[PDB]
């Protein structure tokens, strides 16, 4: 429509994008820890 | 560089053909409206000084991010360089329209321009818009349809030269893209 | 190719200028003179069968020694390639009548000719003999008009002066 | 007409430097004109000589054992007989110039090197390269050098007393010539012995093949890739050192790139150009809310206009202000400052920033996606 | 002076060539266009008093602030020198109509003007106001003929574009 | 940016020398004068919303013709962009007081200004009118100290001399 | 090139901010220990001639393979170029420490130095070691902890300038890597 | 001579600029530091007979082989010319303390020394031995003040680094 940068929200004053891009205000943590991320990266084995 | 006359000569030299009577109908028609071509080039070079400041200021009121701090037209030096390559492109397009062939345009102006503007960080979106506004001014000045300047001409039709210069301007735009 | 067009827009490009009134004024003469210089173009293009024929035997009539063994025109295929060169030069003169300048001559017949004609033992006097024989056989109301004959002879003698 | 004359033309009698040089990259870096003054201290003759050895040899070490060659021809300049152009003519015809730049070189490399040494420029097109090749092959190296110096282009630009320098003209006819000039001088820490490969190929570093790249670019009109113009260049030795909204300097290419991040970035840029090309048309038409009322409100505001000081008492109280070009119409100091945040506030301009930086991130990844077989990958 | 003649002669001299057919062909347009561009020359030369007078007061009518003290036209001798400048510029346009090119303008009015007009506080907009007022008051069958009016206006707007 | 630092180490880099005693001695003056030239910096930085206001209307009070139609300040947004330019120039003077040289002025306001002001019909006299109005309204014990006023006026008149 | 004063000016020019009183705390502290900066630069340029022959000989007495036949420092010409290289890097580091900003270091010395050595075949391992020995000499000369030369100074602390020049040297090392 | 003055006005002359604020600011350090660097000048000038004497015998005490036949100091007049060279170098250091830069050293002792000392078999280590012996015998409150001693040692060291 417009504002190439749409927004989140619902009700009057909305644009068609859910609140938080998925109606998730506070999202869970998906990233792993330091040694976990390193160990799955496959390149930091010696480290 | 080539012109309209030599363009058919390199086409005939590719087959070792003499330029016969078939080939000269395109060139004797180039002579018949040659006065319209000179009258069309004279209208562009008369208002060429207004055309750059017209187009670049239109490109600015398009996008205020160019005069934003850090923007590509933010400094007086950068604004002078943008007004400089507006004029260079308008100069080579008027060369190509005078010659009747686009050859001098794309080995002296557009050859190596895309990677130059990529290496400089010149934004290509506004470069397209500065050329398109100059194209719109060119068709208005050739067909004598500017809002506040009318030039004296002999009566007749001129949409062929207007379409030729419109064909040169999107060659420029596709080159810088 | 050096013509009326490519001269005035490279002088403008070297100075970084738009096409001024002198640049437009130079092309106005390309409107007047092109009625005369193009009239000789189809005249040479339609009757190029006999001019090469006429010039080639005049070259060997001036210089009969070329058919001796060890010379340039000793066998038949060398004479066949000799007539092809006069056809090439008349084609370049036909091109130069169409562009309006000495562009195609200077690019395709003049540049580097003085090396290949000395390396391959081709005598340049026998080359200019045929062009001079074409030059003095111009009946100025019969071959073409007056101005077209002037424009034709001015391109023939340019090739004569450049080859010698 | 913003540029009056070029730098190929001789300098006008009204200007100290050329007009093209005042707002090009000339004013920034060390590629400037070094003029020899008419009487010189033996101090300040060496300022000229160091710039000459920096330019003519094109960044060479030159141990003083290799300087006792040139101690004869420098002495005619130290006396004041040789001009600067005859000094570079005498230096080009010396043997140390020959053994470095002629005596292991292909002809393309030597021609493009003396274009960079004796003039401040790249080879322009192919037709000017061929005429110098045919100038060498029939007359020799000695007349080949005079073909460069003794023509029109040297004396109108350098005269006889400026040292040659890399010319930032601003007006390039063949365009690419700027990229060839930036790729021929490789920045401040390069040389021609290094860029020509005359040391790795050489034996104990001497007797090296002075090979050349970019001879496919001279013949076919195929212009220089952007990485040799943005990474190692005089553009960043003569940089303006400011805040650019797209940073033009390339990041070094990352190890361990994957095709998945390239696919998501290539989808991002295709969404952004489509958003830009539709946000363009709405701008300058529906850009403002108080725009239809701009013509309406002017006639309400035109009443009660007075010249001197003190009016608009508004009942009994005397105080009033007005009387000001910017103030007569209600504007404040913040009214002209809204143009200074447009990079991060204009809805159209945001897309144009993020288009260019997604492009700049994109362009380095396929340079890193040119290596396939013994190439280990990660999981981000 | 840049003209049609000094254009082909300088383009050939630099190449070391004799005057070719393009060089002769460029001067043929100097025969056709000189009937039109010289007809405006005596028209401007004979009535050069009614044009400077009509441009000078139009300059001060657009910009009445110039007669204030501290400005450029504060006293009488400064206005006298101001009318002299419009006379100078119309004389240079008269010369350029005779030369056929923008030679005398570029040598005597254009080169170095942007320094002296900034140093001596002369506003260039007030200079181009008089030239524009001359430009729109060209009655194309009454002042001169049609092509003479085209040639006159093309030299007026060249000075307008060069001063701004 | 041209400053006390960047001058003496580029003179050393061009000669290939280590920083000598002259190079160290030049920076000792950058210790003494920076007490005075930095005192004007926050004085201009804190009260920059009264100086642009007082210069902008003085520019239009000297030249009331700019608000005419067809001129540079005909509508409201053009006057809004005009006050922004005086804010830009005072910001560059504030920068030059901080570096200690004419670096940021010469890079960001001076280089290329004489092309854009002639192309977009901006009169340079109206630009220097506001800077001169800021220059004569310097109460030397009230605005700042004495040497800070000297350092401020020396950067204002440099911009005045460079714009004219 | 830039210095410490102009560095905050390009930071304020990116947002069109005046340099206010917040920004001048960092610069008036640059003036307070400016005499320590001059006293630190003077200690380095005094022993700069020993520093190159110190560092390059340390790099030799570690990787003999450089003076091996065919090695990169095998010829007198190559040894003179390596000693010439060292001095250039020590010169630009002393420029950057004097200016208080690393800008003149990485557009006049390190920009394009990566390819210069790669294309020459200069081994980068020893290039790292020649720079790190010079860094270790720099921290010893600034903090007045050399073994056999002590210089007269006013008493006080100087680890900030030592950490600044240590920050410049690994910029050099990461550039040539 | 390279000094604080001759550096900043040749940087201005190469750019074609008037002396800016930076130029003036560089000479302000030439006012502060000249109290310290001139105090060592008369101290070296008045006691210049006890320093050459104490350096010359220290040179021969480090290198006793120079008095052998065939060496540099074999006879008496060669030792007389050897003490004259240390007097010359201390005179050039006295000059450089007065100009404020390494001008007179670089012109009169440094340029061309590496050729004459190799041609005439003069060992440079014996030259720097005397200068180093003058360098470590600087009692910083007794010979001069503190900053005068710093300025003196910084010029001695420069000659040491330039000779080796
Ligand atoms: C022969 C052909 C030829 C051209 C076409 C031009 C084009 C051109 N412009 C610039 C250089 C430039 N070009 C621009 C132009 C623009 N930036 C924008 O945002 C706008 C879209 C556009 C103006 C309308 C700017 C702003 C610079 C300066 C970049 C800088 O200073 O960092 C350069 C590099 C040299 C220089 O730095 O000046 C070149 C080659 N010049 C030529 O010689
Ligand atoms: C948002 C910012 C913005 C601007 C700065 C102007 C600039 C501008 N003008 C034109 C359009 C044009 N621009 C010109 C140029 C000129 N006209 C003249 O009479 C002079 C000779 C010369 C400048 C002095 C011409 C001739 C046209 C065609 C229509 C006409 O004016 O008659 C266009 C393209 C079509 C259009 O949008 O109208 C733009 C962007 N318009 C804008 O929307
Ligand atoms: C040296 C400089 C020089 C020039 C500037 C041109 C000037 C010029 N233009 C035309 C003549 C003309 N010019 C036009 C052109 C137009 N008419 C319109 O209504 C359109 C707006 C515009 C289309 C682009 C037309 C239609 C004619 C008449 C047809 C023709 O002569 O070909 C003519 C022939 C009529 C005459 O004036 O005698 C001439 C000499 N020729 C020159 O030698
Ligand atoms: C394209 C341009 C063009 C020309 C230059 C001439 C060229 C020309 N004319 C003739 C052929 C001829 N040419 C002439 C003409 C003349 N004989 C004279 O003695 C007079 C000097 C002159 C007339 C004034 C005559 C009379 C013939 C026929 C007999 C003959 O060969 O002389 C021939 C020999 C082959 C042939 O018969 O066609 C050639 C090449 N014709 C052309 O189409
Ligand atoms: C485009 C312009 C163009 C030309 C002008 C010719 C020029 C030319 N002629 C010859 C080659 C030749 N040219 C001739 C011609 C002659 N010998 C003579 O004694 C007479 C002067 C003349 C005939 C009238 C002969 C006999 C040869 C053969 C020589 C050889 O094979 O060594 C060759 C070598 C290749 C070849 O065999 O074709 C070339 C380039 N070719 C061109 O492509
Ligand atoms: C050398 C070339 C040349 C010209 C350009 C004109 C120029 C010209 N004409 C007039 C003077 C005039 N000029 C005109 C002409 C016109 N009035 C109009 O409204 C129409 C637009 C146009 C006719 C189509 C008229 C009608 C007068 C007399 C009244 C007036 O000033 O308008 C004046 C004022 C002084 C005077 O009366 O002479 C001038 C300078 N005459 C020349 O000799
Ligand atoms: C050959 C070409 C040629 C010119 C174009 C003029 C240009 C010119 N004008 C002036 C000088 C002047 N020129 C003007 C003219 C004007 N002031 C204005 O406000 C108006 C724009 C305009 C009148 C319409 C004035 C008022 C002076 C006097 C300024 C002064 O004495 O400082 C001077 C300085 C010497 C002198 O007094 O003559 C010069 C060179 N002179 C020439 O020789
Ligand atoms: C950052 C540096 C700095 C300055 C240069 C001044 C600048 C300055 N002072 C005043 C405002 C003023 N300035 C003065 C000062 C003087 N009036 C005179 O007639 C004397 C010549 C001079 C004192 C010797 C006075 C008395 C006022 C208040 C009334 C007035 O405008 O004159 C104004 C108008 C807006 C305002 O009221 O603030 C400005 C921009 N103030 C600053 O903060
Ligand atoms: C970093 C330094 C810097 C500057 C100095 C200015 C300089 C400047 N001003 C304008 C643009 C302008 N500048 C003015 C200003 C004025 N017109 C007048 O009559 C007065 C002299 C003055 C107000 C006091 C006006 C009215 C315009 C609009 C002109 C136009 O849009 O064509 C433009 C074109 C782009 C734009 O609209 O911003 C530029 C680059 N901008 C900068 O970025
Ligand atoms: C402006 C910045 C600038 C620099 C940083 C230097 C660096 C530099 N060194 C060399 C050139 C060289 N550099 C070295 C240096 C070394 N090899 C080693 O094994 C060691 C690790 C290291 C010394 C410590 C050597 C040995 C050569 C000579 C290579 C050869 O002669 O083949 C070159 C190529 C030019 C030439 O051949 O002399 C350059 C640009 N020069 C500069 O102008
Ligand atoms: C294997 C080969 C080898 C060498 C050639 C030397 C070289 C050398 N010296 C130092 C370490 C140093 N090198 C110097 C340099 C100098 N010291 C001075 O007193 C002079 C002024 C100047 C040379 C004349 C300084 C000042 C230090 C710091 C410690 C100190 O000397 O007080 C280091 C780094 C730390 C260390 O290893 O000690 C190296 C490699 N040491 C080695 O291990
Ligand atoms: C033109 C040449 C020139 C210089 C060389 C310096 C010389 C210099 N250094 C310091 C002064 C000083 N220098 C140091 C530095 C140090 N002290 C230590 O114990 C550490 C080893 C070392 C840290 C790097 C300290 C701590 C002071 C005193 C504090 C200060 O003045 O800032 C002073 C102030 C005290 C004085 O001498 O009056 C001066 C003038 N300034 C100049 O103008
Ligand atoms: C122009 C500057 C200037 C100087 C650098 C000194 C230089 C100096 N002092 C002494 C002579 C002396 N110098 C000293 C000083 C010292 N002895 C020490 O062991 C300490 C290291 C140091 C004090 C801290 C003493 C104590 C003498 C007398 C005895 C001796 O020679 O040691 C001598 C030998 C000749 C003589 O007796 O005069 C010289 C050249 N005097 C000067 O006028
Ligand atoms: C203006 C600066 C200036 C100088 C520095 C000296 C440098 C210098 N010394 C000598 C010449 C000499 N210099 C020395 C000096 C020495 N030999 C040694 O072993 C010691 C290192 C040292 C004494 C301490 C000797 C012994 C000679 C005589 C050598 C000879 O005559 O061949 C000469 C040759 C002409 C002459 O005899 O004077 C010159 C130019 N002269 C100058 O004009």
């Amino acid at each position: 429509a417009r504002t190439a940068y749409p927004y989140t929200g619902s009700g009057y004053g909305s644009a068609g994008v859910p609140y938080g891009q998925d109606t998730y205000g506070y999202k869970a943590t998906t990233a792993k820890s330091i040694t976990e991320t390193a160990a799955q990266a496959g390149v930091f084995n010696t480290f | 560089m080539l012109d309209a006359f030599s363009r058919v000569v390199v086409n005939s030299d590719a087959k070792a053909a003499y330029v016969g009577g078939s080939d000269l109908q395109a060139l004797k028609s180039f002579i018949a409206d040659g006065n319209k071509r000179l009258d069309a080039v004279n209208s562009i070079v008369s208002n060429a000084s207004c055309m750059v400041s017209d187009a670049v200021s239109g490109m600015i009121c398009e996008n205020p991010g160019l005069i934003s701090p850090g923007g590509n037209c933010y400094t007086n030096r950068r604004m002078a360089a943008c007004l400089r390559d507006g004029e260079i492109i308008l100069r080579y397009v008027s060369y190509a329209l005078l010659a009747g062939d686009a050859s001098v345009l794309e080995d002296r102006c557009l050859n190596g321009l895309k990677e130059t503007y990529i290496a400089l960080g010149v934004p290509t979106n506004s470069s397209i818009r500065a050329v398109s506004i100059m194209k719109a001014q060119a068709v208005a000045f050739i067909t004598n349809t500017a809002t506040e300047r009318k030039m004296s001409f002999a009566a007749g039709d001129c949409t062929s030269l207007a379409s030729e210069v419109a064909s040169y301007f999107d060659r420029v735009g596709a080159a810088i893209s | 190719m050096k013509s009326v067009i490519t001269t005035v827009v490279s002088a403008a490009d070297a100075a970084g200028r738009f096409p001024s009134n002198s640049d437009l004024e130079s092309i106005q003469g390309n409107i007047q003179r092109s009625a005369a210089r193009l009239e000789a173009a189809e005249k040479l293009a339609g009757n190029h069968e006999a001019v090469v024929k006429e010039a080639g035997d005049a070259c060997f009539a001036k210089y009969a020694y070329l058919k001796n063994p060890g010379e340039a025109g000793e066998n038949q295929e060398k004479i066949n390639k000799c007539y092809r060169d006069v056809d090439h030069y008349m084609r370049l003169v036909n091109y130069c009548l169409v562009v309006g300048g000495t562009g195609p001559l200077d690019e395709w017949g003049i540049a580097g000719a003085r090396e290949v004609y000395r390396t391959l033992n081709l005598p340049t006097s026998a080359y200019v003999a045929s062009i001079a024989y074409t030059r003095d056989r111009l009946c100025v109301p019969r071959d073409m008009s007056a101005q077209a004959g002037v424009e034709f002879s001015a391109y023939l003698d340019y090739l004569i002066n450049a080859l010698s | 007409k913003v540029v009056d004359r070029l730098d190929s033309q001789p300098s006008a009698a009204f200007e100290q430097t050329k007009q093209v040089y005042t707002f090009s990259r000339y004013i920034l870096g060390p590629h400037r004109a070094v003029v020899a003054p008419v009487a010189m201290d033996p101090s300040e003759k060496e300022v000229v000589l160091r710039a000459v050895y920096r330019q003519v040899f094109g960044n060479a070490y030159i141990m003083e054992e290799e300087r006792a060659e040139l101690r004869v021809m420098e002495s005619q300049f130290l006396l004041g007989e040789l001009s600067v152009k005859e000094l570079v003519r005498a230096l080009a015809k010396s043997s140390t110039y020959k053994v470095r730049f002629f005596e292991g070189a292909v002809q393309y490399r030597f021609i493009e090197l003396c274009f960079k040494h004796l003039l401040g420029r790249a080879p322009d097109n192919h037709e000017e390269i061929a005429v110098h090749m045919r100038k060498y092959q029939q007359e020799g190296y000695d007349a080949e050098i005079d073909s460069y110096l003794d023509a029109g282009e040297y004396d109108n630009v350098f005269g006889d007393d400026t040292v040659p320098f890399l010319r930032f003209r601003g007006v390039y006819t063949p365009c690419d010539s700027f990229n060839r000039q930036c790729a021929l001088q490789g920045g401040w820490a390069n040389s021609d012995k290094a860029m020509g490969g005359a040391a790795l190929s050489g034996y104990n570093g001497s007797d090296g093949r002075q090979m050349s790249t970019m001879i496919g670019n001279y013949i076919s009109g195929k212009p220089i890739p952007y990485e040799k113009v943005a990474a190692d260049t005089p553009l960043k030795s003569t940089a303006p050192n400011w805040y650019a909204r797209p940073n033009p300097a390339l990041a070094p290419q990352p190890a361990y790139v994957s095709a998945k991040e390239i696919a998501e970035l290539r989808s991002r840029v295709s969404k952004l150009e489509a958003a830009w090309s539709v946000a363009v048309k709405q701008s300058a038409a529906a850009k403002d809310t108080v725009e239809t009322w701009r013509a309406a409100a002017k006639e309400m505001a035109a009443m009660r206009g007075i010249s001197p000081m003190g009016e608009a008492y508004f009942g009994g109280i005397a105080q009033k202000v007005d009387n000001g070009a910017l103030a007569q119409l209600g504007n404040k100091a913040s009214s002209y400052k809204k143009y200074l945040y447009a990079i991060e506030t204009d809805e159209v301009s945001r897309l144009e920033v993020d288009l260019e930086e997604a492009k700049g991130q994109l362009r380095v990844l396929e340079a890193a996606m040119a290596k396939s077989t013994p190439m280990t990958r990660t999981a981000e």
